[PDB]
């Protein structure tokens, strides 16, 4: 039944019981129901008056925490001479929670979720080795932060005209300044993000299996505003994202194995135990074998 | 004992479960050690392209 | 959820998930232990209290361990599960783990 | 309704799924000394859960030729746990006691136990005039075994042993019995060494049968104290 | 302190403590009492 | 009137004649755990009199190079009657003491003992990096002796001593020191074979002298458990 | 008995006691009780009303300081060649209260103790010498503190992905900002810090001694987020502890000799007095000598 | 001035005047009165 639970339930003592028909120790598995046998009926308990509180295991809490979602380095020079594959003192990254595995984990705990996501950039420069073998200082550059709905329209170049950004919302951040922050809304077309979906999201039979790209935030576009200087630096770009007023359905058994992949839920495990595809556990000895007995 | 007629199988299996009371309680959240990383994904890099 | 209470070698898998009984010729023997750490590897690790709480550093309250048996109908059987407080040696025959 | 059953004490639990009510000796329960009958003036010690608590035997095995078992209380629980400490500290001691008996078998078995407790049972020897001696009659936790169950080894009849306060584990119809003790002496306390209230005895009036494949059948024996009281603290002497 | 205009712009809500476990625990449509046998 | 004094619990009791009133450390008096502050849920055993009583320890001599000697709680009691019993079958204890030290002189007689109840006295080594290990601060009934009473055995000062709960006995007017110990811990209830909550010390901060005809004089401890209750009973470890 | 006490307490003025059977200034020190003899009884005095107040030597003024808690410098470069044991532009600390010896006295003042801890970190830096024999500027790096539990998973290295911190509390900061401060809350499993503890923290008898790991606050993880530079630097950060809502338990006699060790209470003492394992206080010719005499 | 959710967060509190001296002083179950002898 609904109850507003803020500290941990309180135990009240018991006596002794000799009652014929009644078996709280007793229960029945294969209804799917957990078992509700009490303490004080399976022991005899003293009187106790929890003050425990449970705040801390809030979903809300549980997940509203700043975790790396992406970091992006690229060189911040005169790109003449660069391949094509390069960032040219900008990069795109189509925005994903699957590329590193704390906060995918975490979500993935869950069935369905909605949130509005805080999203903060970090910005580090470091001058280049090997292009330069000296140290002059560490410019404070500006940076532009365009974010661009997936599949749209996105910047080809530094100084493409696509920057000018008559309607996309655009950050625009100082190395020097404190991390930008901005709050993006929830945006999905449903009612609440798909961590998993069993299913293809076309039409024909080639789509993507497990992608709904109704579940993709969208597109962030990072330039370096400046023009380049006669010497090379590195720029690393750190994006975080927190989930806030959020609301969660269905959780899920946690993963095991290590994910192999952000576009699926493919698996190998390690080679051996723990996390092994054979072994989730470590083994022991026997199933008499207490691992870390005490002995004296 | 176990005790079973000739017919039935002589060896039979139990299965454990576990969980907690609701006078539990946990604190002080951390990274779970049980996931990790060594290096990106596959396809993590593709985001970028 | 269900404890890896057979976490062994030659155990691959779903037979990791269960514990075998056979009939004994010897009275009062041992058929199996369970280590008590939440914290650490073992067969409570892979639940969803043990993945949940490991996400965390301290925990109180109670804990249930629900067992099902799942031989024949016309198996019969009576057995006996002991919980020890820490402070010495896992128990090894009945007469202790009675206490 | 009447066929399951469980019993709680202190920190011991027992499940029951074939029982057949149980019994309380004579129509009572276990209960402290009170005042209007007390002896000892010192203040007793009640451990309550340390000591009212179920403590199992070692189970022994039901075999075709099996005379029958029988223990002697407090004398088996004297030296097990608090209760075995209490015991041997003090000069005085007073409880009852709940009896449970386990014997399960399959539904091809057959056989009858009379699970009986008898209330002062002063054995006797058989063809000689010597008294039994003391290590005849005090086996512990051990436990012995009848000699001629059909005379209750005291010169007495079986048949008539149901008297006493008894049930039967009766294969095809039940695997435990229960039964509730209350203090059975002449004086209000008494010194547990060297006197013993109440003997269980499990006796085959049946004998085990059956022509499936032959497993070992044990019968164990798990005994609560209850209401414990002692008086006259000193040091240890067991 | 909230100035902006847009509600998902606020900070986190951390003050829902209601709770409903036999949704995961109990999901059958016979309760079950405590003490008398499930089945 | 504040001179004389009879302590009595369970079945021990003790009369002094020179007493100087006695002392209730922090002015708090032992109780037992109630349950707004209580962490276990099992029910606890409470023995009442067949542990809360009054334990005499082996006496010291009282030389004129004694340095001093103390004692450790629960550690001291730990093997001795129903409470070592107590405690070696359960994981959690709780208590307070009555401490009690015994000296008797002649008239023409002086010296004086600091006796200081020290909670938490977590003992240092002298001249090395190395911690103290297990046997040297485990040493049970015997207790042991203060290598430098001076910075009480941990680099504070014996000066200072006087912060903690204590009394003296100066030979010239009493022959005896009381001290009341409540539960004094950080946790509810703490096992008892690795953790001490108290340190009984016995410091000669006068050294015994008389030019009359020498006799032994020594100084014997009394310590009585009080308000004692036990949680998380299993099979005794020791 | 209890009560406020704002002020110092005032002198009343008193007259000549010539009374049989009262002796105000006899007192029996074997009962443990300190002297109770008020100077109206040992002197005649007048009437004073003291306005003094005590506020200055409240626990919570008294305690509540930020005090010096941890100070570790390292080399910011590229330490490919670097040995092992080197910080390789990283550090961990496990937090301990036991390292400076003016907070530890200070607090070992006391049994039990029950604070949260505000924590201030500041960072400073320095061009290396004899690396490049020559000054360039001082960088404004980004430093990340990431809190770890005790025993948990600290990172291995600068770039370790455990520095995503999924759910570790961690503070981002630039050398250019003002020190970083994060509170930290009274995280003890026990209702209170022991200050000095009388035992062993494990069930086996090799444990170690006057060690509970339940009043350490954790570990501290600090790295440059930076990459390496060209040039090598030293960067110098120093933690800084305040307790704050304190409440304090059972008073000590003070340390007087020389702390040895952050593991115990073991004791030296100086060579010759003062603070010496046989003499506390120095020396004075007799007890008839007066060590600064006023003679005119 | 605390705008943060926990209430740990806050500034120090130096408003706790209350003293019990007596239980270091006096820590004796008779209390000793002024003037007369304490033996």
């Amino acid at each position: 039944i609904e109850s507003i639970i803020k500290t941990a339930t309180d135990t009240v003592k018991s006596e002794i019981n000799a009652e014929l028909g009644v078996v709280p120790s007793l229960n029945a598995v294969e209804t799917g129901a957990t078992s509700n046998t009490e303490p004080e009926e399976a022991i005899q308990t003293r009187t106790v008056i929890n003050q425990h509180g449970v705040s801390e295991t809030l979903v809300e809490n549980f997940l509203s925490r700043a975790a790396l979602v992406s970091k992006r380095s690229f060189e911040y020079k005169d790109h003449t001479s660069s391949t094509a594959r390069a960032d040219k003192n900008f990069f795109k990254w189509t925005i994903n929670t699957r590329s590193f595995v704390q906060l995918r984990r975490k979500l993935e705990l869950f069935t369905y979720l909605r949130f509005d996501a805080e999203i903060t950039i970090l910005t580090t420069v470091a001058v280049n080795g090997s292009g330069n073998n000296t140290y002059v200082g560490l410019p404070d550059l500006t940076l532009q932060a365009m974010f661009v709905p997936t599949g749209a329209l996105t910047p080809e170049k530094q100084d493409s005209f696509h920057w000018q950004s008559g309607s996309n919302a655009s950050v625009f951040f100082k190395i020097s300044d404190p991390p930008a922050r901005i709050t993006i809304p929830f945006m999905c077309i449903n009612s609440a993000y798909s961590v998993f979906y069993d299913g293809f999201a076309g039409f024909e039979k080639n789509g993507l299996y497990g992608i709904n790209p109704a579940d993709t935030i969208g597109n962030l576009c990072v330039r370096i505003v400046n023009e380049h200087q006669p010497v090379g630096f590195t720029v690393t770009v750190r994006v975080y994202m927190k989930p806030k007023h959020i609301k969660a359905w269905a959780p899920r058994p946690p993963r095991t194995l290590p994910y192999m992949s952000i576009a699926n839920a493919n698996y190998k495990g390690k080679e051996r135990a723990p996390n092994a595809l054979s072994a989730i556990i470590g083994n022991r000895d026997s199933v008499k074998t207490m691992p870390h007995n005490i002995v004296n | 004992n176990l005790i079973v007629p000739s017919e039935s199988s002589d060896t039979c299996s139990l299965i454990g479960f576990i969980a907690a009371k609701d006078d539990f309680s946990l604190r002080l959240m951390r990274d779970s050690p049980d996931i990790g990383q060594l290096d990106h994904l596959h396809a993590a890099e593709a985001a970028y392209q | 959820s269900m404890m890896e209470i057979n976490n062994t070698e030659s155990a691959v898998g779903m037979e990791r998930l269960k514990v075998d009984i056979s009939a004994l010729t010897d009275v009062d023997q041992l058929l199996f232990n369970i280590p008590l750490d939440i914290q650490l590897d073992g067969p409570l690790r892979n639940t969803l209290v043990g993945n949940i709480s490991r996400y965390y550093t301290h925990w109180s309250g109670s804990l249930e361990m629900t067992f099902m048996f799942c031989g024949s109908f016309m198996a019969a059987g009576k057995l006996i599960l002991c919980y020890t407080p820490p402070g010495g040696s896992c128990p090894t025959t009945r007469e202790t783990a009675m206490l | 309704s009447d066929r399951v059953l469980q019993l709680k004490l202190g920190n011991s639990a027992i499940v029951t799924q074939e029982a057949a009510n149980y019994c309380c000796a004579y129509g009572e329960w276990p209960n402290y000394l009170p005042d209007h009958e007390a002896v000892a003036i010192d203040k007793p010690t009640q451990p309550e859960t340390a000591t009212d608590r179920f403590y199992t035997l070692k189970s022994v095995k039901w075999e075709t030729g099996s005379t029958g078992w029988w223990w002697k209380l407090p004398d088996a629980l004297n030296n097990i746990g608090m209760f075995g400490q209490n015991v041997q500290h003090h000069y005085l001691y007073r409880s009852g006691f709940l009896i449970h008996v386990q014997c399960n078998a399959t539904k091809f078995h057959q056989g009858a136990l009379l699970v009986v407790a008898i209330p002062e049972h002063q054995r006797g020897a058989h063809n000689t005039n010597t008294s039994p001696g003391f290590d005849d009659i005090m086996k512990g936790e051990e436990g012995g075994t009848f000699n001629h169950p059909y005379v209750l080894d005291d010169g007495t009849s079986l048949a008539c042993a149901t008297i006493f306060p008894h049930q039967w584990i009766n294969l095809r119809t039940n695997n435990s019995a229960t039964i509730v003790l209350p203090w059975m002496n002449a004086a209000p306390m008494d010194f547990p060494l060297r006197h013993n209230q109440w003997t269980l005895a499990i006796i085959p009036v049946v004998p085990l049968g059956t022509r499936t494949t032959s497993s070992m059948v044990p019968i164990t024996v798990s005994i609560a104290p209850m209401c414990c009281e002692f008086n006259g603290l000193r040091h240890a002497i067991t | 302190i909230n100035f902006y205009k847009d509600s998902y712009a606020a900070s986190a809500s951390k003050q829902d403590f209601s709770q409903d476990p036999s949704k995961f625990t109990e999901p059958v449509v016979e309760g079950l009492k405590a003490g008398a046998p499930v089945l």
